[PDB]
């Protein structure tokens, strides 16, 4: 269906440690491909999926120096809030911004986004419209009218509705063995007694990509996802994710008991059954 | 591919 | 802003009593970013652990995988160690196979 991509990055200053902590990932989907960490020791932009490794030299080069400039505006943005906020040297401070492009099935443009954020809150963010912003406060108003004053809204909306979704595209055809593919859930179930009137029934979801899914159990065909403790969709670490739902049910009704997965990658819902 | 310019704050 | 991590504890595979394996300790939902994991063998931390590239959610929020590889049997008692600014103490999460 619908694709993305998306890069990540977080600005964390330390008057103790020198010079900031600077993280940038790179994501299309669920897959990252590219990181640049400043406390390794690469100093570069590097891959991170195999069909990445098909870029050329002056990829890598060029942004290994893109990503570099990203973080020097983002260690001047840390100082700037300081003043912004009328804080002090002493503490440390933290930087998020997330943008990106999604496109639809027919890998046309979407959506874009463009999002910062300062020790945690919303700082501000470019609208859906690609030509205005939303300043969470008082001193983010300041950076609007800025950025206003200098086209960045529109030097973003040419970036997110062009550049973007054409090396989305790029990506895709070049990782279509793998970032086309749609892995579907291997499902088990579990029986465990608590008490001899008790019993924990547990569905498993495993080895699945990419990593939206829902989980249900259902008494008698009805919800019980109130009653469900359903643990956060987490990675294997080898590029697929897992999830289990679990619910508490009285011993001899086992059998009143589905469990219902939905997924990409399914062609219909299954239901599995004690 | 990264945004070839970043503006600052 | 100051949120607690959760946590996770689990293999890559379905375990098994003489394979050789991957041991997962998720930490997620947490803010800021500075936080200590550590993986543990019958109570000892692991040395060579790796990490993830730290990201975050769209409420802002850490998260960051840390693994080693392991050949676990019916008990080689792993868990893993969390100490983030939201701690009094670190606390500690055994893996539980079933879960």
């Amino acid at each position: 269906g619908s694709h993305s991509m998306r890069y990540f990055f977080t600005s964390v200053s330390r008057p103790g440690r020198g010079e900031p902590r600077f993280i940038a990932v790179g994501y299309v989907d669920d897959t990252q491909f590219v990181r640049f960490d400043s406390d390794a020791a690469s100093q570069r932009m590097e891959p991170r999926a195999p069909w990445i490794e098909q870029e050329g030299p002056e990829y890598w080069d060029g942004e290994t120096r893109k990503v570099k400039a990203h973080s020097q505006t983002h260690r001047v943005d840390l100082g700037t809030l300081r003043g912004y906020y009328n804080q002090s040297e002493a503490g440390s401070h933290t930087v998020q911004r997330m943008y990106g492009c999604d496109v639809g099935s027919d890998w046309r443009f979407l959506r874009g986004y463009h999002q910062y954020a300062y020790d945690g809150k919303d700082y501000i963010a470019l609208k859906e419209d690609l030509r205005s912003w939303t300043a969470a406060d008082m001193a983010a108003q300041t950076t609007k009218h800025k950025w206003e004053a200098a086209h960045v809204a529109e030097q973003l909306r040419a970036y997110l509705e062009g550049t973007c979704v054409e090396w989305l595209r790029r990506y895709l055809e070049n990782g279509k063995e793998t970032l086309q593919r749609t892995d579907a859930p291997k499902t088990h179930m579990t029986h465990h007694a608590v008490s001899d009137h008790e019993a924990t029934l547990r569905c498993w979801a495993l080895s699945f990509y990419p990593a939206e899914i829902t989980l249900t159990w259902q008494r008698d065909g009805e919800d019980q996802t109130q009653d469900t403790e359903l643990v956060e969709t987490r990675p294997a670490g080898d590029g697929t994710f897992q999830k289990w739902a679990a619910v508490v049910v009285p011993s001899g009704q086992e059998q009143r008991y589905t469990c219902h997965v939905q997924h990409e990658g399914l062609p219909k819902p299954l239901t599995l059954r004690w | 591919l990264l945004l070839d310019r970043l503006n600052k704050l | 802003i100051q949120r607690t991590p959760k946590i996770q504890v689990y293999s890559r595979h379905p375990a098994e009593n003489g394979k050789s394996n991957f041991l997962n300790c998720y930490v997620s939902g947490f803010h800021p970013s500075d936080i200590e994991v550590d993986l543990l063998k019958n109570g000892e931390r692991i040395e060579k652990v790796e990490h993830s590239d730290l990201s975050f959610s769209k409420d802002w929020s850490f998260y960051l995988l840390y693994y080693t590889e392991f050949t676990p049997t019916e008990k080689d008692e792993y868990a893993c160690r969390v100490n983030h600014v939201t701690l009094s103490q670190p606390k500690i999460v055994k893996w539980d196979r079933d879960m």
